[PDB]
């Protein structure tokens, strides 16, 4: 995840490009891509404009590829959860966009040696998903709050544990990546007002 | 579609350069020094034996090949090296200096049965006028032993910066052979902006 | 100074390509020029301590300074030195040697050089 | 170690049959390599993108049938 | 002989043993193109 904040604050100061965008591509495509992982790394992209045939020069951004699971190691916290999973090299690639994007129009990254496209209308969705994270971090709460109370560390903490405890269940607690991709639909901006106006 | 198209380009100027050295009903010197032990002439009998069979075969592999495989290789390399001059803009590679003209790359292919090219790097070759019209073999960059023509099982194919081809059967035998690329203009700086720098 | 100005071409030319390899942001936005028409002025917007969170103070004015590539004072390091202790002569005299007279041994804490 | 040296007045005469030139396939434009790896490859890109738009719409009657919900709260 | 010269590396096995080229593959490029047609 260093990686994702490592390019944001680089591309936010030099403005190399119009806008970002943050992906995660797993070990089974590099698998297929006939690039390998656990080798030295080298990340380069450029975006290709259709039709035309003119293409930015290349910008080099800072990719770290993890080895165990990585969709957790965005979710989960270190010291309370270890991960599990496949693991695949965190990238952020430079866009070409701001009134309407134009479709296919990729945008080229480079690894050592193979080089992978990816069209625009493939890699910006239209609806995010964040109405499930609150799912998820009532359940991390209540994680921490289950490990201050047993392991008896600092007085500081055990306070925080205990008005956690007084504020929601103890109940149990277990973060698992890989349900999140399934169980989920996706969240529209309206859902409130209809609550709202059903109120 | 852009890449498929550039590698027939290629293919095609090769194979059209090996066809009209080869189309004369020719008798091949053995352009490199090679000694070769007495008893032995039944290898180099069973050579000029499978000779057409050889390079029906190196044809029809070098074709069928897909574009992915290809182009790491040295052929669409000294090809970029050659668009390089023509493209009127400056150009650089990602991980190798300069071709240095005189320098030939070459891609080994098996002889025996079933033909398959074996080496997952180019090999920098240098040929050098030697005795009675003999060019001399000697090779900084990379270090593969049987260099060209030294062992059986090993066609040895390579193409200069000026896109001058050379073959050489095992022991020694073959040919020079020009080469002429014929292609667009309008697309030179697309494949050179996608096959090298441009700084 | 007298370092300051025997090492002058040093000191400029690593003044300059020191903080390369910094990604410095785009032009400096306006709101960094820090206001100083503002100190004196009888009639202006103020608040008083104890009511800084959110309240209905959002007519202050805002400015970011924001200092993220300039060259910091490890940037602009050229020189450092350190005393050894007092010397009559010097003589040359040998390969070339430099022979000492009646040196006193009086060892100092070390110096920064960098403006 | 007595062998033969290696001299440029060697030649080794390979037997080619004459009609080795005209190969039909050979030095045309190849077509139908290019034609072929077109169709695969849009054909995927077409799989690809059809999963990629139902994976959205999965939740079409869901969302039509959500939303009427205060109709019945509402008599 | 002399020079510490080169030698070519002859196929250590007898001449018999060490196949004539070839090139199989049944996969065949025009009927793809109506296959997939």
């Amino acid at each position: 995840m260093d990686a994702h904040i490592a390019n944001e604050t680089k591309q936010q100061m030099t403005r190399f490009a119009p806008a970002l965008v943050h992906v995660i591509v797993p070990d089974p495509l590099l698998a297929r891509a006939g690039v390998d992982p656990l080798a030295p790394f080298a990340a380069h992209a450029q975006t290709r404009y259709h039709g035309s045939g003119v293409c930015e020069p290349w910008v080099s951004v800072f990719a770290g590829h993890v080895q165990t699971g990585a969709v957790e190691s965005v979710l989960t916290l270190p010291p309370l959860q270890r991960p599990r999973g496949p693991g695949g090299l965190f990238v952020s690639l430079p866009l070409a966009l701001g009134a309407h994007f134009d479709g296919f129009t990729t945008a080229a990254l480079r690894v050592g040696a193979r080089e992978l496209v990816f069209t625009y209308d493939e890699l910006l969705p239209a609806r995010t998903r964040y109405n499930v994270d609150g799912e998820r971090l009532e359940r991390l709460c209540r994680q921490f709050a289950n490990y201050a109370r047993a392991r008896r560390v600092a007085p500081a903490v055990a306070a925080a544990g205990g008005h956690i405890d007084a504020l929601l269940p103890p109940a149990a607690a277990t973060i698992d990546g890989e349900a999140q991709l399934t169980r989920g639909g996706f969240d529209d901006p309206a859902a409130p007002h209809a609550r709202d106006a059903d109120r | 579609v852009l890449l498929e198209r550039f590698r027939n380009a290629c293919v095609r100027a090769l194979l059209a350069g090996v066809r009209e050295s080869v189309r004369r009903e020719p008798r091949m010197r053995q352009i490199i020094e090679f000694a070769i032990r007495p008893r032995d002439r039944e290898a180099v009998l069973d050579v000029a034996g499978r000779a057409p069979a050889l390079l029906d075969a190196f044809a029809r592999r070098l074709e069928h090949t897909p574009a992915r495989e290809m182009v790491d290789s040295g052929l669409m390399t000294a090809a970029a090296a050659h668009l390089a001059a023509r493209a009127t803009a400056g150009y650089v590679t990602f991980e190798s200096g300069p071709l240095l003209g005189g320098v030939f790359l070459f891609d080994y292919y098996s002889a025996g049965g079933e033909v398959i090219r074996v080496t997952r790097a180019p090999l920098a070759v240098a040929v050098e006028p030697a005795t009675r019209g003999q060019f001399a073999c000697r090779f900084r960059g990379a270090s593969h032993r049987c260099l060209p023509g030294e062992s059986y099982a090993y066609l040895c194919v390579g193409v200069s910066r000026d896109l001058r081809a050379l073959v050489v059967l095992p022991g020694g035998f073959g040919f020079f052979a020009t080469l002429r690329l014929e292609w667009p203009a309008a697309l030179v700086d697309p494949v050179l902006e996608r096959l090298c720098r441009r700084v | 100074d007298a370092l300051s100005f025997l090492l002058a071409g040093t000191r400029v030319d690593n003044a300059i390509h020191g903080t390369d390899e910094a990604d410095a942001p785009a032009a400096p936005a306006a709101a960094a020029a820090f206001p100083a028409y503002l100190f004196n002025d009888p009639r202006s917007a103020r608040c008083p301590t104890g009511r800084l969170n959110t309240p209905a103070a959002e007519a202050l004015p805002v400015w970011a300074p924001d200092m993220r590539g300039r060259a910091t004072r490890n940037s602009c390091m050229y020189a450092a030195y350190v005393r050894l202790g007092t010397v009559e002569r010097v003589v040359r005299r040998a390969l070339p040697l430099a022979h000492m007279e009646r040196f006193t041994w009086d060892v100092g804490a070390w110096e920064e050089c960098f403006f | 170690a007595a062998a033969i040296p290696g001299s440029a007045r060697h030649f080794i005469a390979p037997p080619f049959p004459v009609g080795f030139w005209a190969r039909p396939g050979f030095g045309e434009g190849l077509d139908a390599r290019l034609a072929l790896a077109h169709a695969n490859a849009r054909r995927r890109a077409a799989a690809a993108a059809l999963d990629n738009a139902m994976a959205a719409g999965a939740r079409l009657e869901a969302e039509v049938d959500e939303q009427l919900r205060p109709l019945e709260r509402q008599v």
